[PDB]
């Protein structure tokens, strides 16, 4: 799996802002810069095996592509009733051995490209036909968004996965502790179990009374940290009679069966 | 037409004073992309913060990471301060950090 995201900005007719990057599964693999209009390698195996020569090419397809988007859009933004400030957003990519392509304007499903057109969204209305009108104008240049998406793509993959999965299979073990959370009502605590540094991102973490998992266990979203590793909390609410024996348990693939088993005690008690 | 963002603030290590820590604020789920955050230590702005390139979900909702070096002690708070379209006032999550036993017995 492999895809493109594209953010462009509309502020008014004279103002625009455009951020550009590629993902390799859910890992951050290319950028561009809008100055020098480059393509950014984050890692050394970005580059895939393609050339040299053949980036380039690929350089010049999207700054030709993105220069007459632009001005497309500012060209026919009032016939298509777009009014300024707004916000294209575009996704296109495939998986190997899926391709898709689509476009959100003002944050909402708007066109996207099947097999060899553009299809306007049912629900985005006429202004999303009109907009496919403008887009389907060139059939020719249809045919190469098709071939991008279910040739390049997946051969792209072919030499990115291959390259750096030595990163996607690595193994990073998870750290965790305990603290309190928030108090949710009298009487009543919030035991708080944080597990960080942890690759890849399946998890589990469950607080536990011995080997019963306490279904009270709310777990938090799964938070990327910038070393590409994952943070999660999971919170357990109880009584405060009742947080003895409480222990947090993480089991983690990195892990090999040795479960991280914290236990509420100590200066969390307190004891005396 | 416009979401408000969800602000989650972290630490990448358990809180040690004295102690070189990584400190997290995510914003996510917010449209449109323009957003104003910073990290806060004791009400002050941090200067230098990092952040990742801007993204976005499967339902076109956008999302960063600010993250900072830091090195907490006893007297410090920090928090996230994120101010959006969508917010009237610039709104301020804390790091939610234990700071041990409070009454000493020792
Ligand atoms: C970070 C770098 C990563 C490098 C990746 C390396 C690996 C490569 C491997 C696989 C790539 C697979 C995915 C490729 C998907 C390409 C989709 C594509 O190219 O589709 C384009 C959409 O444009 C792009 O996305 C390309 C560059 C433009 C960006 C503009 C700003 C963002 C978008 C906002 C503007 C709205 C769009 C339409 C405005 C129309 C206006 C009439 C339309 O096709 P078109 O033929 O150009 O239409 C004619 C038009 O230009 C003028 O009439
Ligand atoms: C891709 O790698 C192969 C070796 O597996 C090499 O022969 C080829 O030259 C590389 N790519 C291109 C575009 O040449």
């Amino acid at each position: 799996s492999f895809h493109v995201i594209w953010i462009a900005s509309f502020y008014n007719h004279s103002w625009k802002q455009n951020l550009v990057s590629g993902w390799l599964s859910d890992l951050q693999t290319h950028t561009w810069d809008s100055n020098s209009s480059t393509i950014v390698f984050l890692w050394p195996w970005s580059r895939g095996n393609f050339s040299n020569e053949e980036w380039k090419e690929l350089e010049t397809l999207f700054r030709i592509r993105t220069i007459r988007s632009f001005e497309g859009i500012r060209r026919y933004a009032h016939e298509l009733q777009f009014e300024y400030p707004f916000e294209i957003q575009v996704t296109g990519g495939c998986e190997l051995h899926g391709s898709f392509l689509q476009l959100a304007y003002q944050g909402s499903d708007f066109v996207s490209f099947q097999n060899n057109s553009w299809l306007p969204y049912p629900v985005a209305g006429n202004m999303a036909k009109h907009f496919c009108k403008v887009l389907n104008q060139n059939q020719h240049e249809n045919d190469i968004t098709h071939n991008l998406l279910s040739d390049t793509c997946p051969r792209f993959i072919l030499g990115l996965l291959d390259a750096g999965k030595a990163h996607l299979q690595r193994q990073v073990k998870p750290e965790a502790w305990l603290s309190h959370g928030p108090s949710p009502g009298p009487g009543h605590l919030q035991l708080v179990c944080h597990v960080s540094g942890f690759y890849p991102k399946p998890v589990w973490v469950m607080w536990m009374r011995g080997e019963q998992e306490q279904q009270g266990t709310q777990r938090g979203d799964i938070l990327p940290s910038a070393d590409g590793t994952w943070y999660l909390r999971a919170t357990l609410e109880v009584a405060a009679g009742e947080a003895a024996d409480l222990s947090c348990r993480v089991k983690h693939s990195s892990l090999e069966g040795q479960d991280i088993v914290l236990y509420w005690e100590g200066s969390l008690v307190p004891r005396g | 037409i416009q979401r408000t963002p969800k602000i989650q603030v972290y630490s990448r290590h358990p809180a040690e004073n004295g102690k070189s820590n990584f400190l997290n604020c995510y914003v996510s789920g917010f449209h449109p992309s323009d957003i104003e955050v910073d990290l806060l230590k004791n009400g002050e702005r941090i200067e230098k913060v990092e952040h990742s390139d801007l993204s976005f979900s499967k339902d076109w909702s956008f999302y960063l990471l600010y993250y900072t070096e830091f090195t907490p002690t006893e007297k410090d708070e920090y928090a996230c301060r994120v101010n959006h379209v969508t917010l009237s006032q610039p709104k301020i999550v804390k790091w939610d950090r234990d700071m041990g036993s409070l009454v000493p017995r020792g």
